[PDB]
């Protein structure tokens, strides 16, 4: 694995931005966003956020971060 | 679908088997699904003029060769990118329609971190976050330079632009010693003392003999960097990080000329930063949209009561000391003395503004420890819309008086906002301008390309040119130096790349063009 | 009589004509009496080696085009100085017999020295000696940074050969900012912000945009430079030098590894010296037949004979302290418990060795102000014969030891002396070998060519290289760093100078080599 | 005159070296050494002495300083 787990992926990468105490981007922690969702946002980008391609956070590392993501409160 | 220019399907067809030949399946990316990722631009234009036909990713010098040679043969244009985190100049997308990307993002591997000498050699893929994990883990005494990306992006592709960070190490191509680039004929080349077989002196001695090259290579398209070392700070016992807010926006001549002496004396050490209210607003994370609706620029009495309702000033200036206690004490008394003697401004320091946000991040920025907050800024107007807009001057207090109201008439007149910051290096003053708007509205967009071409035409008409610009004024900005310049880059560019297929058009190098 | 490699006499005589009549005639040099001191070489080998074939002196950009033009015509190699005064490393005269000098020295204009901004816009014929005079007579608050030649020497040419000082601004290339070079093709680039017309940003801002060539330049023979600009460091209010004494020659191992933290802190700004036995007497102006006429090299018992009898260290530590009296106060006590700490060495302040030299000359070196002093060590053994040795090593203590006794045993073995010193910067060292030797005596003169050439062999073998070199080994250096290198090299001399009119031979660059 | 005078001359290039306080090269000051072996020295240079070419030095600059020499105790 990429980053090892979910719980990596997020705290060096997305909770930069996304974990509350921040607030660049909006609270992901215990929401129930799909798996699909997560992917296509990451893959593509959504406005202020940016894209990361694949070499930087494979399909799977997507997947881990996902199911970590519905599992908080 | 998307080709490269001047390409065909057949041709191409023969490039992409054998990059699968020797890279393997998953190395080579041909389908829209995976190539979309690298698409993601800022920029007043659709997607269609900056798409990749391919992305191939190598972890290997060799792999690197290959992929050159291959290039060669088919005369495939090839896009170079490390960490390609470049937001608000392109971001990971080719500067033409059409070419190959090279991901080096996979190539990894920090090579050596040597705390005594201290210096770090490191390859593309490297981020400043992967860097400062392996400097916690293993308890090293050394301080990393980087601007707000920071833990997403990485040392050699900010470098490779010529990029900036907060700590006194902050000027990075100054830090740089020593690189690897493999030439378009697949030669291997090392700048300085990497050449001497045996050699322990790479990231100790800069030049070497002969020509020193490192330089050709930044913000050009003569090779593609696989290695590059540089000098880390070694981290001070003590550090003091302090902030100066100021209530008139016409302070900022006096404080700029009185802060250039400590500058040039190396009293304050990093690079200070005065940073405006929109600036400073858009990293604290308040959006435009919670205090006005109307549409153009943000009015005066709204940045009026913005200042009023959060205590920030017109110019926010941040900077930082480092050293021993008692060095630290002295030259505390030296800064504050001379804030004292212009009897203007606040002194805010650690003690005050405690875990308050922006001095937090600023705070860690100048320590080198990573925080994506600044990007809110891309929260002020949303949308995904920002280019940076950066020319520089002396550091002199009537050039930010100059700059300002020519920017700002120009930011208005499309109705966008002035969000900027100076950052007074010891002799130069950046002008960092983030002109920020809504890339999902079409007419904002327009306004935005047609903006953006006026703050150039407007900044060069008084000798001010940029130095550092998105891919798509790329060719524009390279006009503003000069045709003897450009003369001399594309000699240099039939010399060391005849077949043209390394990133034409980077800086305005590119050998269809009549030079 | 001497001509040019590959030019007939007709040819050569076409070439004279256009010289004179656009120079004049007192400007085109032919008669062997006015081309002989220009021949005046330290390096051991006849006069006839390197012996120019005629002499040009130009004044102005225009006249430097133009003698560029009448050399591509005739294919005539031209061979340019600024000041001349390259003693140890070729001098004045040419890298190839029959070569023909450009002499800038009477292009000599002080264009602007800022004494706000803090910098220099000079021409190449400017001396050291006359910048001093300008900023004594008009009151600027500015320093110089220069070595030993000082006063005759200037900052163009020592720069474009990479040249070190010995104040905080000591690392010359470095603080150079802007310069202006002529192509073979006669067009005029100007590096960096010069080629924006109306910017007042040259001297102030490094790179510009696009690759950043000054590097290209320097140690190279692409361009002719025609002006150079550069940074000065503001006039502190207080300037405290210093020297440590050590009396045990395998103390070097300790004070180099003790030293590298406050240098690399910057606590002491400018490069430490630490100097040998024979360096410091031949400065402090003895002379070895005044204490031995054995032949040879001076005993290891003399050499503690004359550590007695002047109170001279086995190394000598030179350094200085720059800042306001408070901050000088608090770096003195920060230096001061490091050496008390490691029980080893006299501090000997400013007030205990006055006037005495060789202390005066080395504190006068590292606050700017000019003195020809150091020109005694070509006193030591005289005749005129001198070579610098100088390879780079991390700045490590087991360093010194490991390359002095290289250097001493291939010193001794031709009979020559270890004359040497060490410039501490904040990760590199330097071993700056003084390899001194009787040039009027053709058998001591062999021996220092040989004992020269196995110098550059034995330490190529433990992966050392040197970074500048007299023109006689700069072929044999450019070997040193590798093939891909050279190939490089001549690629960009085959885009810029395809005629190889430019200097060819200078640091292994010439196209009729097989690379 | 390239230099003014030959008092500057020897001030700013010369007694570099040559001054009695300095000690690098011998004494100059009133030997009544002739000018011809002034110009052959500076010339030509000797040994441990440097030469310099007419555009640094001229002919007329160094009758100067030859005539300044003698004329000093
Ligand atoms: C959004 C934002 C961006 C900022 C910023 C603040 C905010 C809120 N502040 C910055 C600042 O103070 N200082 C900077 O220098 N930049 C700031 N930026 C922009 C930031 O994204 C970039 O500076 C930087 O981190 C770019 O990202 P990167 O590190 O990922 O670099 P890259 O891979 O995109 O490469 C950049 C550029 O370099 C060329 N290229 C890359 N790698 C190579 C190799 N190996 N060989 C040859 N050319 C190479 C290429 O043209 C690439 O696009
Ligand atoms: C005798 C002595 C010499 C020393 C020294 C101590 C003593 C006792 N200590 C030195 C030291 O610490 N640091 C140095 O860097 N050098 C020391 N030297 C040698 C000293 O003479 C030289 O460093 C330096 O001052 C050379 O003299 P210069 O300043 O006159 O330079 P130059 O004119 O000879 O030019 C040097 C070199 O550069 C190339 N060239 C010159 N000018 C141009 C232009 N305009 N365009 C293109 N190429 C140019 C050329 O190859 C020339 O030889
Ligand atoms: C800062 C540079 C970010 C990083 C790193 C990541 N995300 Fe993000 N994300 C960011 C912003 C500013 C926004 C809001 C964009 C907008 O304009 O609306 C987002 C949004 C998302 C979403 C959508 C949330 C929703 O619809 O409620 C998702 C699913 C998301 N981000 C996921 C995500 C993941 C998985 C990341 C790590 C791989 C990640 N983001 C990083 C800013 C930033
Ligand atoms: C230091 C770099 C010097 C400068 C500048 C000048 N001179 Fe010199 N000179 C120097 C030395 C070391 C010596 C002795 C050389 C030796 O090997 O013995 C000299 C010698 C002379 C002499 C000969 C005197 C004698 O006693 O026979 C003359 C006439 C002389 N120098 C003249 C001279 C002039 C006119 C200079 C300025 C243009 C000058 N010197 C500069 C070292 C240096
Ligand atoms: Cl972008
Ligand atoms: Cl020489």
């Amino acid at each position: 694995s990429q980053w090892g787990s979910g719980k990596n992926l997020y705290d060096k990468v997305c909770g930069h931005c996304h974990k509350p105490e921040v607030g660049v981007g909006p609270v992901l922690e215990g929401r129930g966003l799909p798996e699909a969702y997560i992917k296509d946002i990451v893959r593509n980008g959504f406005r202020a956020m940016p894209a990361f391609p694949a070499s930087y956070v494979d399909d799977e590392s997507l997947t881990q971060v996902a199911e970590y993501l519905s599992s908080l409160p | 679908a998307v080709l490269p220019k001047g390409v065909t399907q057949g041709e191409f067809n023969k490039a992409v088997q054998k990059f699968r030949a020797l890279l393997g399946d998953d190395n080579v990316l041909v389908e829209s699904d995976q190539l979309v990722p690298y698409n993601k631009i800022m920029m007043p234009v659709e997607n269609a003029a900056h798409a990749p036909s391919a992305a191939v990713t190598a972890t290997t010098v060799e792999q690197v060769q290959g992929v050159v040679k291959i290039c060669n043969e088919h005369k495939i244009p090839i896009w170079t990118i490390s960490t390609g985190r470049n937001f608000g100049y392109g971001s990971a997308a080719p500067v033409q329609r059409g070419q190959v990307i090279l991901d080096l993002k996979k190539m990894n591997k920090i090579i050596k971190i040597d705390p005594e000498m201290c210096y770090a050699l490191v390859e593309p893929g490297v981020t400043f976050g992967q860097m400062y994990d392996y400097i916690q883990e293993n308890n090293l005494p050394v301080m990393l330079s980087f601007s707000a990306p920071s833990a997403i992006a990485g040392p050699v592709g900010n470098t490779m632009d010529r990029g900036v960070g907060y700590t006194p190490y902050g000027e990075h191509f100054m830090m740089q010693c020593g690189m690897e680039v493999v030439l378009a004929n697949g030669d291997v080349y090392r700048t300085g003392m990497g050449g001497v077989p045996g050699s322990n002196t790479w990231q100790i001695f800069k030049w070497g003999y002969g020509p020193t090259l490192d330089g050709m290579f930044t913000q050009a398209n003569y090779g593609i960097c696989t290695k590059m070392g540089f000098w880390l700070m070694p981290k001070p016992p003590v550090f003091k990080p302090f902030e100066v807010i100021f209530e008139d926006e016409a302070d900022i001549v006096e404080i700029v000329d009185a802060l250039r002496p400590l500058r040039m004396s190396n009293t304050i050490p990093n690079s200070v930063v005065i940073a405006s209210t929109l600036w400073e607003a858009g990293s604290a994370h308040l959006t435009r949209a919670q205090y006005t609706t109307e549409p153009g620029h943000t009015p005066d009495s709204v940045i009026k009561q913005m200042q009023k309702d959060t205590g920030m000033g017109a110019w926010n200036l941040y900077a930082a000391l480092y050293g021993t206690q008692e060095q630290v004490d002295v030259n505390w008394k030296i800064v504050t003395d001379v804030f004292k003697k212009l009897g203007k401004g606040r002194i805010v320091t650690q003690e005050e503004a405690g875990d308050t946000q922006p001095f937090k991040y600023r705070a860690q920025l100048m320590s080198g420890v990573p925080n994506l907050q600044e990007f809110g800024l891309y929260n002020w107007r949303g949308g995904g819309g920002s280019m940076w807009f950066a020319p520089v001057s002396e550091a002199r207090g009537s050039e930010c008086k100059k700059q300002a109201a020519m920017a700002k008439r120009v930011l208005h007149k499309y109705g966008l906002d002035y969000v900027a910051e100076f950052i007074v290096a010891p002799r130069d003053m950046h002008h960092v301008i983030d002109v920020l708007y809504d890339r999902t509205n079409p007419e904002e967009t327009k306004r935005a390309d047609a903006c953006f071409n006026e703050l150039l035409d407007e900044f060069e008409k008084e000798g001010y040119a940029v130095y550092r610009v998105n891919t798509r004024f790329q060719d524009r900005v390279a006009q503003s130096y000069g045709p003897v310049k450009r003369k001399l880059e594309h000699a240099i560019k039939r010399a060391v790349d005849p077949n043209n297929i390394l990133a034409p058009g980077r800086s305005g190098i590119d050998l269809n063009n009549d030079f």
